[PDB]
């Protein structure tokens, strides 16, 4: 039994959860009301996969999900939407104000009195599992709730459960476009907790998705639904290894064993290669080599950073559909001989390969074409530091004058935390700088049997 | 009565074992349900080597299946030969090792090893006169390498006079499907060098090369590679099951092939291979089998035998053939390629002949070579291992499960000694100084 | 590094009570560095003969000419090897023989402490030389350990606990070693005698046709020896460290002699394997010494 | 082991051997010489007269005389069987001059330690070549001494 618990905090978290659960209900043949007519027609099967859904005696299937947010509107929407009967009515929404883009409000002042309910419901969900795998936490940096409340949650889960893997999906402020003025402060603050308590945090930017949607899918006016659908597709690709049979299966422990060199380096980038509209789905082969090459291209990166400016430390490839190992073997051999892709000299192997037989599904009303083959790449590299370095500058420009600081201090924080935070982000970048350097000389190669 | 107990751990070992049992069941004419529907009489003469007898003339193999995740057990049970195995031998846990050697050998495997050993003892005590064991596994993974080495250690401690074999899939030079492979391969070879009498080295790259070039397959899949390996496994132990003109048990191959105790890493091979649609052009005779058998491109070890010297060779033939042809061909092979055979062994080719060839092949042969070129594999692993150990690439995942750095070093030393020992009997003269 | 100067010695003991009771005959005859032996059942063809670096005739106890006295053999071997030890280099003694031949004797000596074997002479010269040499500007440390090899498993003798197997390891700089191997300090040779007796009581022994008490396992008695200097400077350092390994080898075995089945044959087989490996390494070392 | 025990138990009765010695060039084992050398002691002390044959020689005889290019062990075994039958024929059937088993030993071994004779059979000839030839007594006697027929 391979179960895993989904947590959704903040507005970005719950919209991503909406797209996710739509996709999963479509994958498992589950109606929006929770009934599955496939088993009734066939007479029985394993289609009620226990990973995300728990099956009751009456035949209903409830999701192993816990939504949380301080604004009732974004979840009053889903309490009266199409999927109002899918979710358990205990949703843990606070009937109060919101963090108001304030880490201190979400962590110290309003974060209390709601934390307890969330841990009891997570305990109740965990008690129903036999051999729980881990947590998938969805939230967004920059938001008051998604930063502070997520930090408090992460701390309490680390104290309680400890050994369970706790993966994170997050939305970083973009270089240029932004939706708020105090994004850097909340980022610099939650980095200290996402560094220690998370085990592997996946990292996504909005501008990259906008460029990908404009270029490949030919959508000139994208909205948040398309972004959430792409993220949901990625999470499906990650989790499909423990829901369907495959030639080479990759569990959630193999991820961390294969993608995290040192304990403080767990910030991979994510990519989905065959993103293409229905019209352009023709006139192309979409062979395994094509999608494998398209993963590595800088343009298809889902965070605004150039891989060519760093060095690759690890890569995980997860294929879906009609894929045989020899094509992946040839594609890896072709990539290893390219000179624009540099691998560090302390990882001669470099790659992890996983293959799954279930092909990707097509959401009605979506934009992604039906394809026979798909691949998702998760690459741990040093270029990510650049994406951090930019934001830091803005925070210092904001901190040198002490702008907007009385709001944070009034909610119960002090100035040294802002100070302590900068130091923490300052170091992490140092570590990313050290791991990228080549070996020195070995300090050896002495003479010997010179006789 | 020479009984063999078969064990298999990990995904790779389970898949290879499934294909192997399908092949052997075809050889002896056992239906998937377990009943006998063969034609010849000799098939039941020695069925007790691999099978036990149930009540209603139903046979059940001696397989023991081990893993730390239920996915592969479910896959094997829901298969063409799922119901042939005994249900009580499906030993498994949950939350598998996850490509982590320490989890497999020191933390998670320590709980399942007791149950696995109980089943092994139960199966072994019922045999009339046990000869040896087997174990199919892969070194690049967690469950396979870890649990296999632990099982080998415990069983060798318990039964010290029987013959332990193993068919191990080594990491490949180029094609790689894990990133932490060298640690697992090294910390393991460290145990296989100590606790095993024979090891046969398999590599994915060589098998892919055979499929692409010899068999001319356009879309090889893992079923084919399992096929090749299973054919070899069946070929090795033929003389225990069928009569012949010159027999060779596992122990005779052990005695003749191994000069010194720590040199027991073999390169296997099988002939012939017509690739289909080319059978009508190739005439099948003993010289043709010997020609294809010694070819450098037929091996499944991904080592070039021309870069070293053959310490010893063994050829097991299956069919009706003349002994003069076999002896003359082996002599000619020895003489014409004298540079590639060591000089201080006057004759280094064991030969055996069996009378019952495979399903649809007038003749067949299998090859077990022992040469110094295999050292290259170990050297390559070392050339990766240290490159990841100088800067401690992925070490914290291993030390978090209780393993002192010293264990890593005590091993890189052991494999390096193995390479040096093979390198000694490699130069084609030794005099002057 | 130093040349592998291996010294081969053989020694003939006198008669025992049982042999004296029977009308036995002596067959070993020595001359110079050559010893010859005859067949009672085949006295026609020829004696067989061997040559060794040292041949010792301790057959006739009251003999005065060419008698191999224990002080003589100690001067031959132990004095020079203790001198080598004090230079800071390692020393190894191997005692070999079959029940009766007279191994223990050469290693220990008589019980009246009047004619001393290799062990008392070496240890007393070590202790005495130091006691009559140490000064304010030097310090000396001596420790002892005692282990056995049985069926390729290491077992401890000094420790009286349950005799579980220990685990050999390989410290990267210091070489092979054994975990949880008891090590104790000693002050004089009486302490070494007490520890040696206590350990010898714990050795595994089994009866056979040849003798009622036959060694079924090898034993190693290690003496760790350390010298520390106090120079006219704040930096106080250890000059060097040396080890003395006094080793007891079990005799070669043949089912044509020990007809027991089961564990007894297995122990003999393992013993023979170990002896063959030991001879293989020792001869190679001598060749290494000889070549250059 | 068996010859040792038989020599102890019976003693005075004769003991003959027919053994396959290793060939100079071809062999089906790598550890053959150790076994042969270890066997030679008991072959020497206990047996009273030992005959030796070689598979390579019989292969050459089959190729040259019977024109069988791909012989197997059955043909070699048949030839050895003919040899032994000719040895023992004198005990069974009538004849002008009869030779017992002990007469072989009395006439063939000079000293106790040199009891290793070779054996040969002259008229090995195929059916097709059985014609075109007389096969008289002198011809077969001459053929017995030919070095190629050993
Ligand atoms: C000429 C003919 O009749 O067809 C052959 C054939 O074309 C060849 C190419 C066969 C064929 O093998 C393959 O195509 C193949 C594919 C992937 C991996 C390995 C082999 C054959 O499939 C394989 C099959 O071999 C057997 O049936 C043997 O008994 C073999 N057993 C199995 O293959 C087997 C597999 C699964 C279940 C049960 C049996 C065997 C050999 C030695 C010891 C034990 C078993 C045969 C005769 C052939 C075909 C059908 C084309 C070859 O295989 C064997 C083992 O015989 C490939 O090299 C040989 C040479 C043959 O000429
Ligand atoms: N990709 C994507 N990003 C989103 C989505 N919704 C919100 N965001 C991001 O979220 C950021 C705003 O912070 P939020 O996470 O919404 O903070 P919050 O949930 O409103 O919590 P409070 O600030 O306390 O009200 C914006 O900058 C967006 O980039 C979404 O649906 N998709
Ligand atoms: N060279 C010698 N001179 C005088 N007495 C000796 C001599 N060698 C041995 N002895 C004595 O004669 C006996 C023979 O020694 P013994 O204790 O039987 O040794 P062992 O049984 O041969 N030892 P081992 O080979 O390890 O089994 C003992 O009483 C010795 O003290
Ligand atoms: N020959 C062969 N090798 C395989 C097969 N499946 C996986 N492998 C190899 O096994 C390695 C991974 O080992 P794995 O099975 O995960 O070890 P485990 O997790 O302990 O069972 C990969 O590098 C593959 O090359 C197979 O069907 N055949
Ligand atoms: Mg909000």
């Amino acid at each position: 039994m391979r179960e895993c618990i989904s947590i959704h905090v903040g507005q970005a978290g719950v919209q991503i959860g909406n797209a996710c659960w739509e996709l999963y209900c479509l994958e498992h043949g589950i109606q929006p009301d929770g009934q599955m007519p496939s088993d009734k027609t066939i007479g029985g099967g394993d289609d009620s996969f226990n990973t995300f859904f728990s099956e009751t005696g009456a035949g209903k299937h409830v999701p192993r999900a816990v939504f949380v947010d301080l604004e009732p509107t974004v979840i009053d929407e889903v309490r009266t939407g199409t999927y109002r009967q899918l979710f358990h009515p205990e949703q843990l929404i606070t009937g109060k104000e919101d963090a108001a883009n304030n880490y201190a409000r979400g962590h110290y002042t309003i974060g209390k009195e709601i934390i307890d309910l969330v841990l009891d419901r997570i305990r109740k969900l965990a008690d129903q599992c036999t051999g729980l795998q881990g947590f998938l936490v969805f939230h967004s940096f920059g938001g008051g709730t998604g930063s502070g409340f997520t930090s408090l949650l992460m701390e309490r889960l680390s104290v309680d459960y400890g050994k369970k893997s706790k993966l994170e999906f997050s939305i970083y402020p973009a270089p240029q476009v932004s939706t708020a003025v105090v994004e850097p402060y909340n980022s610099i603050l939650t980095t200290h907790t996402t560094l220690e308590h998370s085990d592997c945090a996946f990292m996504v930017d909005n501008e990259a998705i906008y460029d990908i949607c404009r270029r490949n899918l030919d959508i000139e006016r994208p909205t948040y639904t398309n972004l959430n659908r792409l993220i949901s597709q990625i999470v499906s690709s990650i989790t499909a290894s423990l829901r369907f049979d495959g030639a080479l299966n990759v569990d959630l422990t193999e991820f961390q064993t294969n993608l995290v060199p040192y304990p403080r380096i767990h910030f991979p980038l994510a990519t989905y290669a065959p993103v293409i509209s229905a019209e352009k789905a023709y006139h192309e082969q979409l062979s395994v080599a094509e999608i494998t090459n398209a993963c590595f291209e800088p343009a298809n990166q889902m965070v605004k950073c150039d891989p060519r400016h760093g060095k690759y430390m690890a890569c995980c490839l997860l294929y879906r559909g009609d894929v045989v190992p020899k094509d992946v073997n040839a594609a890896i051999a072709t990539i290893k001989t390219k000179r624009s892709i540099q691998f560090v000299d302390w990882c001669p192997t470099g790659f992890k390969v996983g293959i799954n037989y279930q092909p990707p599904t097509v959401v009605p009303g979506g934009d992604l074409a039906k394809v026979q083959r798909a691949v998702c790449m998760l690459s741990n590299t040093t270029a990510i530091a650049e994406a951090w370095a930019r934001l830091d500058h803005k925070f210092d420009l904001m901190y040198a004058k002490r702008a907007f600081v009385h709001w944070y201090v009034g909610e119960g924080m002090e100035e040294g935390e802002f100070s302590e935070a900068r130091e923490d982000m300052a170091a992490l970048e140092k570590d990313y700088e050290e791991v990228g350097v080549d070996s020195v000389e070995g300090e050896g190669e002495e003479e010997g049997e010179e006789y | 009565m020479r009984e063999i107990v078969h064990i298999q751990a990990g995904q790779c070992g389970n898949q290879i074992g499934a294909k192997f049992w399908e092949v052997i069941s075809d050889e002896h004419g056992i239906d998937p349900t377990g009943s006998y529907h063969g034609d010849s009489d000799l098939q039941l003469e020695r069925i007790n080597v691999y099978y036990n007898e149930a009540t209603g003339n139903k046979y059940v193999p001696r397989a023991i299946l081990v893993d730390l995740e239920p996915g592969t057990m479910d896959s094997v049970r829901s298969g063409p030969f799922g119901q042939i195995f005994r249900p009580d031998n499906f030993v498994f846990g949950q939350s598998g090792a996850g490509n982590n050697w320490a989890k497999g050998h020191y933390t998670e495997g320590a709980e399942l090893v007791d149950s696995v050993l109980d089943v092994v003892r139960k199966e072994s005590e019922s045999c009339d006169c046990l000869q040896g064991f087997q174990l199919t596994h892969s070194l690049g993974g967690g469950t396979g390498s870890g649990m296999g080495t632990l099982l080998i250690s415990k069983i060798r401690e318990e039964y010290p006079d029987r013959i332990m074999n193993t068919f191990s899939v080594m990491p490949s030079p180029k094609v790689s499907d894990t990133v932490v492979e060298p640690y697992n391969a090294t910390l393991s070879v460290h145990q296989l060098v100590e606790n095993t009498d024979e090891t046969y080295c398999i590599d994915n790259e060589a098998l892919y090369d055979i499929c692409f070039r010899t068999l001319k397959l356009t879309t090889p899949t893992y079923g084919d590679l399992n096929h090749l390996v299973s054919a070899t496994m069946s070929g090795v132990t033929t003389c225990l099951r069928f009569p012949g003109q010159l027999n060779a048990d596992l122990r005779k191959l052990a005695v003749n092939m191994v000069p010194f105790p720590r040199l027991h890493f073999f390169m296997p091979g099988f002939a012939p291979l017509t690739s289909r649609g080319s059978q009508q052009y190739r005439a099948l005779t003993v010289p043709e089998l010997t020609q294809q058998m010694f070819d450098s491109k037929n091996m499944m070890a991904a080592c070039d035998p021309r870069h070293g010297r053959y310490l010893t060779v063994a050829a097991i033939f299956r069919g009706r053939m003349s002994m003069k042809e076999v002896d003359e061909q082996m002599l000619n092979v020895q003489n014409k390629n004298s540079s590639y055979f060591v000089e201080w062994i006057p004759n280094n080719v064991k030969t055996a002949v069996c009378d019952i060839p495979p399903r649809g092949l007038k003749m067949s042969a299998t090859f077990i070579g022992n040469s110094t070129a295999i050292q290259e594999l170990f050297k390559r692993i070392s050339e990766q291992f240290t490159a990841m150990f100088r800067r401690k690439a992925f070490l914290h995942w291993y030390t978090g499960e209780g393993m002192d750095e010293m264990e890593f070093t005590e091993a890189e030393s052991n494999m390096n000694d193995l390479v040096s020992e093979y390198q000694q009997y490699q130069d084609a003269t030794a005099d002057e100084q | 590094m130093a040349g592998a100067s291996v010294k081969v010695a053989v020694r003939v003991r006198p008669f025992n009570s049982r042999e004296m009771s029977r009308d036995s005959k002596c067959i070993i005859q020595m001359s110079g560095s050559t010893t010859t032996i005859v067949n009672p059942k085949q006295p026609k063809e020829t004696p067989k003969s061997f040559s060794f670096d040292y041949s010792y005739w301790s057959h006739t106890s009251p003999e005065d000419i060419n008698y191999a006295s224990q002080k003589q053999v100690y001067r031959d071997i132990g004095e020079e090897m203790l001198q080598h030890a004090f230079e800071g280099y390692n020393v190894c003694i191997f005692a070999y023989g079959q029940t009766g031949a007279g191994k223990s004797y050469t290693m220990m000596g008589k019980q009246e402490k009047d004619q001393q074997g290799i062990i008392p002479q070496l240890c007393e010269d070590l202790f005495s030389r130091i006691n009559d040499t140490t000064n304010d500007n030097m310090s000396y440390s001596v420790e002892v350990s005692y282990m056995e090899i049985y069926c390729e498993r290491v077992r401890d003798l000094l420790n009286p606990k349950n005799k579980g197997n220990l685990r050999v390891r390989e410290h990267p700089l210091l070489g092979p070693y054994v975990e949880d191997l008891s090590k104790l300090a000693v002050t004089s040779y009486n302490d070494i005698q007490d520890l040696m007796d206590s350990g010898n009581k714990a050795r595994t022994v089994a009866a056979t046709n040849m003798n009622e008490t036959s060694s079924r396992s090898h034993a190693v008695f290690n003496i760790i020896f350390t010298q520390k200097r106090h120079d006219a400077e704040t930096n106080i350092t250890t000059e060097k460290v040396s080890k003395i390994s006094l080793v007891d080898l079990a005799g070669s075995e043949r089912a044509d002699s020990t007809g027991a089945k089961g564990t007894r044959l297995k122990e003999g087989a393992n013993i023979n394997k170990s002896l063959t490996t030991l001879g293989k390494v020792i001869s190679a070392l001598a060749e290494m010494d000889s070549g250059p």
